[PDB]
């Protein structure tokens, strides 16, 4: 904002893009969403072999197999050789250790 | 302006890759939050190893 | 309506609601109405009180039509602001400020025979730094003559003070040799013209130095109002200004039938018209019919 | 191919941006007078908004702006008086051709900037051969309507108007300046009257020299009044009043001018009576009385009522050195009619305040049977600012309007009245002024 | 946005009482 | 409704002018009868 | 403006000084062929020397359409111009959201993090109250009534001390 002037909406929006660029984390899991451009490549192919009533579930197993092997991206570039321990994995390490010290 | 902000905040909050995982951002921290609760168990196990 | 004396003040005036009632009064006289007799009475105490409260109805809309030159570089916005107040006073029936405050001195000290008394009756109209600088020069002349310095002038004991108080006036920064020669004049008009051009050089440097000190005080008042207001949270501000707006609407709505409160609330409706006409087309502003 | 409402919309977009410089707001203003865009007021307002916002200013773009404000008929006092900032700072950089347009436009709007006119007169009287006589009629117009009684320019202007030949419009601008100053020196006014021999290119210079010869009370020039017999359709109705008022003050008998000049105003008053101010409506009651050219009955009855209003506004807002004079003349006209004591002087001056028949108030209105004598005092504001110091043309206007109402106006000027040493000598000058007008008193 | 109406005259001629500078610029820089 | 005027849009709004007028319509007719009935 | 004006088609502007609008006149003796060109529009008229003199016969008389007053708008413009000089130094505040991560949380002293989260809570208080621009219209009306009562003087609206001092020397250093 200048002294006599008026602030423009293309500069109010450039500022808002800097606020949402802080909402992305500095190191994130690339959990891949299956796009509908490749999701209908599956279910129409699974309608070709006549199994179209289970064509919905062949797509989710394609999505999950890409999801359980998700890679971690820091700045767009993947950090390979990075291991993380989930809060569902570490909550079973607590639960089996709570159950064997309770026994 | 508010119409652009509700679809820019949603453009990062509908994307599932932008979900913050403490296990991914801070790897050394999430192994220390584990050994706060596992060290509290190990104090209960030394009290039973002694008994 | 007008009471035939307000409309005579609003002829030379140029503010909008006075020029609207004159053009409504001038339209009536074209439609066969008789102009009433101007009152040949109301003795000199009543007459100068009617001038006081009729000039105040020409000054008060005129002050609100003059934009203050706050935070401007140069003297010409300050000289615009002083020239707008001069033409406002001329429309309100005042003379020049030099003629109108010298009339105030001769009215306050009509009976003062000692010069200590003119320093004590015109104390409200002269600077207290200049009232004190002429009271010290008074006592330096009061000690020599060992007598009250009289307000006659042809006494030689007067110009024992008057030649010393002239040295104060040049010390304060104003040329008293130029000011005195303007109000007395000279024989030829060629040498009266060059003392006129040296007087108005002081005079234009006097009201511009006086308008700018009036502007520099509004700048300093709004800066201390804002910095007190920027230190609050917003929820304190929004409920302090909604309380002062509500206390001032109930001040105007309990009094009804008065001309001031009916015209107050008509202006509350006219602010809401201004905000509604901007919301229709903000690139063009308010809708003005033409 | 040729579109005027299309180029106004693109000037409207030119002065609506945020970083508009001085040179295009100069050129948007110049383009708006050449296209005669009086009907679109907001587009003129968008230019004057961005004209005061401009911070850079050179000597060429300032005078193109001030020319366009002046000839455009556009008045806004806040913007124009803030243009004296660039005018003072650029004043050595200004040419004598351009310095006239600066002082004429700032002077013509009434900008009260004394150090502008004290500097812009000291340029002209120092290098006066550098100035064309049409370029000295503008600086003389500028310091006159700016409120400066500069006689050092007005005497040096007479050296140019008597040596170099001037145009019709140049002398009428120089006469209209002198009527504001009130100088009326016959060595300069007749030097400006030898220019009205070629026929006038405009009607406004014939109408302004009419007002200037009448308010200085010289007489009509017989080519200026014959110029108003055919070109009285180029004048605004407020411009046609001050033409006929200045003809009636200058003693014009030419009724073919007063037939034409009142043909402008009398339809306009019947169109909208509120359009002209009462200061200009009272000048029409003077003009319809002295030469006697009659108005319509709806107009002339209304304009005569507007002389009562404009006379009390000169009495309510009286200068209070006129009030100190009128109460002195009313006392000395009580001594002349016989009152040697203070309670019998002051008991008479309260009886002299009869009301005029048009609703006004006369301060000294004396009646003996049916013969009425008005004594009118004219302090300094209505006197000529030169060393003879005779009263200006407007005191003959106030005389002949009351004289048609039944009064014998005895005018007493304060350059003569207050030169008397004592009160009974002031009474004999008043009584000599009444016997000179009404011999039975 | 509206102010109380006053009907009073200024009989004196004084300097317009310049108020002193606030510390908000130095506080916000602290 | 909309597009009011110009000559009444030039009015300064919250000036006094009528509280001043309310005083002079209650001071002047109340002081006219003060000095016509005034004995020391 | 006065009643009669004496300018037009004599020492007139002959050409534009800008590039955003182009001007060319044909200065003849009697009339003038002017060509005005601004961008995608072109207009060329012919105005005579006696037609520019009827232009300043009826006056434009520009006037400002203000929300409350022209006086009140000049105080609010100054409060808006002062509120920018404080907004410009909230524009230079250091980015505290780059230190909100848990690797800055846990390295830090627990009280020096409470002071940091209160230094960030203060900026959102200072920033939300400098951008409350709808409160400046009610702030400008606190300056107006004390200013307008000073211009309601019994001497003059434009009287000050420097004029009244110099008119007191003309009163005192003359006789009586």
């Amino acid at each position: 904002w200048k002294k006599g002037k008026t602030v423009s909406i293309e500069n109010l929006n450039t500022v808002t893009d800097k606020y949402a660029a802080a909402l992305v984390p500095k190191r994130k899991l690339a959990l891949p969403v299956l796009p509908e451009g490749v999701k209908k490549a599956v279910e129409d192919f699974a309608a070709s072999v006549g199994q179209a009533k289970n064509a919905s579930e062949v797509s989710e197993l394609l999505a999950k197999s890409l999801a359980e092997k998700a890679v971690v991206t820091e700045g767009g570039k993947v950090v390979e050789g990075f291991s993380y321990v989930s809060k569902a994995v570490a909550a079973k390490v607590i639960a089996t250790r709570r159950a064997e010290v309770h026994e | 302006y508010l119409a652009y902000a509700v679809t820019k905040k949603q453009e990062v909050q509908a994307d599932p890759s932008n979900i913050p995982f403490d296990e991914v951002l801070y790897p050394q921290l999430s192994e220390e939050l584990l050994e706060l609760e596992l060290s509290d168990i190990r104090e209960d196990e030394i009290a039973l190893e002694k008994a | 309506a007008v009471s035939k004396k307000e409309v005579l003040y609003f002829l030379s005036s140029k503010d909008a609601e006075s020029s609207t009632a004159v053009k409504s009064y001038l339209k009536s006289l074209y439609a066969g109405a008789q102009v009433e007799a101007t009152e040949t009475d109301a003795s000199e105490l009543i007459a100068q009180l009617e001038k006081k409260y009729l000039s105040a109805q020409v000054v008060e809309p005129g002050v609100h039509n003059i934009a203050l030159p706050l935070g401007e570089s140069g003297s010409a916005p300050v000289k615009r602001y002083a020239a707008e107040l001069f033409n406002l006073g001329a429309q309100a029936g005042f003379e020049c400020p030099f003629i109108e405050v010298s009339k105030k001195f001769g009215q306050e000290t009509a009976t003062s025979e000692t010069v200590k008394d003119v320093l004590n009756k015109t104390k409200s109209y002269v600077s207290a730094d200049y009232n004190a600088a002429l009271n010290e020069v008074l006592s330096s002349v009061e000690a020599e003559i060992n007598g009250p310095v009289l307000f006659d002038g042809k006494t030689e004991g007067f110009k024992k003070f008057a030649a010393k108080a002239k040295a104060v006036a040049v010390s304060r920064g104003l040329p008293a040799d130029t000011i005195l020669a303007y109000c007395a004049g000279s024989a030829n008009e060629d040498a009266a013209d060059k003392v006129s051009k040296e007087f108005f050089t002081w005079f234009e440097s006097a009201y511009t130095a006086d308008a700018a000190a009036e502007v520099k005080a509004i700048e300093a008042e709004a800066a201390s109002i804002l910095d007190r207001h920027l230190a609050k949270p917003v929820a304190q501000i929004r409920k302090e200004q909604a309380s002062a707006y509500a206390s001032l609407l109930k001040r105007a709505e309990t009094a009804k039938g008065a001309k001031w409160a009916e015209k107050y609330l008509e202006d509350v409706k006219a602010v809401q018209w201004f905000d509604a006409s901007v919301a229709e087309a903000p690139a063009s502003g308010p809708k003005v019919a033409a | 191919e040729n579109d005027v409402p299309a180029i106004l919309k693109e000037i409207d977009s030119l002065v609506s941006r945020e970083a508009v410089s001085a040179k295009e707001v100069s050129d948007a203003a110049v383009a708006l007078t050449y296209l005669q865009v009086k009907a679109n007021r907001r587009l003129w307002g968008k230019v004057l908004e961005k004209a005061g916002a401009a911070q850079d200013y050179d000597a060429a773009s300032l005078t193109n702006l001030l020319w366009a404000i002046n000839t455009g008929g556009v008045e806004h006092f806040k913007t124009v008086a803030e243009l004296a900032g660039p005018a003072v700072s650029l004043l050595p950089s200004l040419s004598p051709v351009q310095l006239s347009i600066v002082v004429e436009a700032l002077g013509g709007a009434g900008v009260k900037n004394y150090e502008l006119y004290n500097k812009a007169s000291a340029v002209v009287v120092s290098k006066i051969g550098e100035f064309k006589p049409a370029e000295i009629a503008r600086v003389l117009y500028g310091v006159a309507f700016g409120g400066v009684n500069d006689v050092a320019l007005a005497k040096a202007a007479g050296k140019v108007f008597a040596s170099t030949e001037v145009d019709s419009r140049t002398a009428a601008q120089a006469l209209y300046a002198l009527a504001k100053l009130g100088r009326a020196d016959k060595a300069t006014v007749d030097a400006l009257l030898k220019s009205f021999k070629k026929g006038t290119e405009s009607a406004s210079d014939a109408a302004a020299a009419s007002f200037a010869l009448g308010s200085l009370s010289f007489k009509a020039e017989k080519a200026i009044v014959d110029a108003l017999k055919a070109s009285a359709g180029d004048l605004a109705p407020a411009q046609a009043v001050e033409a006929a008022y200045g003809l009636a003050l200058s003693g014009a008998t030419d009724a073919e001018a007063f037939k034409a000049l009142f043909g402008v105003v009398a339809p306009a008053i019947e169109k909208a009576p509120d359009a002209l101010e009462v200061s200009s409506l009272a000048q029409l009651h003077v003009a319809s009385t002295i030469s006697g050219a009659k108005l319509p009955a709806a107009v002339g009855s209304f304009v005569a009522k507007a002389f009562g209003l404009a006379a009390d506004a000169a009495r309510l807002k009286r200068s209070s050195a006129e009030s100190a004079l009128v109460a002195d003349v009313a006392a000395a006209t009580a001594v002349a009619f016989g009152a040697q004591y203070r309670p019998e002087v002051a008991s008479a001056v309260a009886s002299y305040v009869k009301t005029a028949p048009d609703g006004s108030v006369l301060d000294i209105a004396i009646t003996k049977g049916d013969a009425k004598v008005l004594v009118q005092a004219v302090p300094s504001s209505l006197l000529t600012s030169t060393t003879p110091a005779k009263p200006l043309g407007h005191v003959a206007a106030y005389s002949k309007v009351r004289e048609a109402q039944g009064y014998a106006v005895a005018v007493v000027p304060a350059n003569e009245f207050e030169a008397l040493p004592d009160q009974k000598a002031k009474a004999q000058y008043v009584l000599a002024a009444i016997k000179k007008v009404a011999p039975s008193f | 946005y509206l102010a109380p109406l006053r009907s009073d005259f200024t009989e004196e001629i004084t300097a317009p009482k310049v108020a002193s500078a606030s510390n908000l610029v130095n506080e916000w820089n602290n | 409704a909309d597009a009011k005027a110009l000559d009444e849009l030039r009015k300064p709004k919250f000036s006094s002018k009528y509280l001043i007028q309310h005083v002079s319509q209650k001071l002047i007719p109340a002081v006219k009868e003060w000095e016509k009935s005034y004995q020391p | 403006l006065t009643t009669f004006t004496f300018s037009g088609l004599q020492d007139a502007p002959v050409a534009a000084l800008s590039g955003s609008i182009k001007l060319n006149v044909a200065a003849k003796a009697g009339k003038a062929e002017v060509t005005v060109a601004a961008g995608a529009a072109k207009a060329a008229t012919q105005v005579s020397a006696a037609a520019l003199r009827k232009l300043s016969g009826s006056k434009i008389s520009l006037a400002e359409v203000a929300r409350i007053s022209v006086l009140h708008s000049s105080i609010q413009n100054y409060l808006l111009s002062l509120s920018n000089e404080r907004y410009q130094l909230l524009s230079q505040w250091p980015d505290f959201t780059t230190m909100y991560g848990k690797d800055f949380y846990y390295r830090a002293h627990p009280e020096d993090l409470k002071k940091f989260y209160d230094a960030a809570d203060e900026y959102y208080k200072l920033y939300e109250t400098v951008t409350e621009f709808d409160s400046l219209s009610a702030l400008a009306s606190q300056v107006v009534p004390n200013y307008a009562a000073r211009r309601r003087s019994t001497v003059h609206p434009a009287i000050g001390s420097t004029v009244a001092d110099g008119a007191f020397t003309n009163f005192l250093l003359s006789k009586q």
